[PDB]
């Protein structure tokens, strides 16, 4: 029992961590077989960062300007290229630890493991979701681009996400490993703000079922509703609109606990319209969306890796 | 306010 | 910016874990060096956990008994003895990625990461506080008993915890990794219970200043409150008491946010009499205490392994 | 209500 904002183990990637300096600028690299991986703002100076033009600036670099560092082990650079905002450095060893590894690009409303990193080096780990608005609520401070966020699928690692920036909302935003940007963000330091941002419906359901699983069944009620009917009330709470895929998805969860997805629509309905009457819910007084369906099969059923 | 590009 | 509840990069301890079967019960171990550590339970069968005699359940095993796997390797056992409620297998090969290591037993209020565990295998990395009662607020499974909770101090893993069992309430109880319980319980499958456990009040003000680094402020006011006077508040609401030392502790974040320590009690205590009125801190409607004073600075100050 | 060991 018990349910936790879990992460996966994060040992596959510590081992893929680097360091790359280019000037007095420093961050987090990816290093996947021979190739580092890293935001290409690493090489903007302070007064490049306003409006850089990026292949004006990569020109100007040869391979000797990149610092890549393994741990203690100095790694040569021996090719560059830009691919959309990332740089991919070319280095003359592999990495002997490149885990069996995809770059996948994820959907709004998906979860995902971070690693945050400084200097090459892992910090913490912590679990995050991809938010409508396309920006990720994250801890990062100044030297953590670069670091990585990743699911795990039996040994294989699929990357998601490389950090670049922080909005002046404190969000965060960022690319996936092929270098194109989630949302409508780019890697120049002007006023850029996120849209506007909905919760995710799916989610919230597929926490009240982990909820129900793990004994927690104040807010369960003998009412069911529509689809149509409950649509309606999601939208004037700023929630995603549920679709039959949604309850599809939510059919294991349902058949488990015996409560019918639209019947914890029904819930969910009463829960928005009157709030918790002081209450919680798995130790929240918030209603919860950061947790996917499959989040919620995978820590109650308790798969491995 | 502006973005913050997180190098270092 | 930002703020998470962020565990340590778990590499380190993923290469101890272990699976250890005894009979038809399997969970997990931690090997460090020539030694497997794993709760002493394993040698139970189904009708030996209502009331086991450990000394006399251990006496009719001999080593060939248990069957350990590190990964698809089998470890011969040579050797077996009991310490307090772990068993202690001697293995001919020491674990060659044995990090440096310290067993410490940590007090209530501290906190640390938990790598879950099934079968010897990673499952999932989250962070967990030693409550008053001495229960953790875990997410735990059958087969999780031999996880292990660490914190990691540059290259040095200090393990605290090693899960054992799962109390009525749904909260979760384990052993330092000498062997010895985490507050009044045993390794045997009766009625107990949790003594009643209270909020961790140094770390509600560690919290909110974390609040404040971040940008919530809406909670300050311009008063203070005496120690004495605050703590008199404290009890009416469950709270510990805060001490002298604990004002101490919170120095460094008292300094680098200009906010004195019994400024912001006066803060806590208004929140304690009247709520939030429907606003968040932190992403949060609950006043959390699971972060510790250290906890605070590490996450806002980057702090690397 | 029982304690519940949790080797598997």
């Amino acid at each position: 029992s018990g349910f936790r904002k879990m992460a996966f183990p994060s040992g596959k990637v510590e081992g893929c961590m680097v360091q790359v300096t280019c000037g007095t600028t420093t961050l987090n690299g990816l290093w996947l077989d021979d190739v580092v991986y890293c935001p290409r703002h690493v090489i903007c100076t302070s007064e490049d960062m306003l409006n850089p033009n990026y292949e004006d600036l990569l020109i100007r670099k040869s391979n000797h300007n990149f610092l890549v560092q393994a741990g203690n082990v100095q790694l040569r650079v021996i090719g560059h290229s830009m691919q959309n905002c990332v740089l991919k450095l070319k280095v003359d060893t592999a990495n002997p630890k490149t885990p069996k590894y995809k770059f996948v690009r994820i959907q709004p409303g998906q979860t995902f493991s971070v690693l945050a990193c400084y200097n090459g080096s892992p910090s913490g780990v912590y679990q995050c979701a991809m938010r409508p608005n396309f920006t990720i609520k994250g801890s990062f401070l100044n030297g953590s681009a670069g670091s990585v966020g990743f699911n795990i699928d039996y040994d294989c690692v699929s990357f998601c996400y490389m950090h670049h920036m922080e909005l002046p909302t404190g969000v965060h935003a960022g690319t996936d490993l092929e270098g194109n940007f989630y949302g409508p963000f780019v890697d120049r330091q002007t006023a850029q703000a996120a849209g506007t941002d909905t919760t995710i419906t799916v989610n919230v359901l597929a926490w009240l079922y982990a909820a129900v699983i793990n004994g927690d069944r104040w807010f369960l009620n003998r009412f069911t509703t529509t689809l149509n009917d409950f649509n309606l009330v999601a939208m004037k709470y700023n929630y995603e609109p549920l679709t039959q895929d949604h309850v599809d998805i939510l059919g294991p969860l349902s058949a488990q606990t015996g409560i019918a997805v639209l019947d914890m629509c029904a819930s969910l309905k009463e829960l928005l319209q009157n709030g918790m009457n002081g209450r919680t819910i798995l130790g929240s007084a918030l209603l919860e969306d950061e947790f996917t369906p499959f989040d919620v099969v995978r820590q109650c059923s308790g798969v491995t890796f | 306010p502006h973005t913050v590009l997180q190098a270092v």
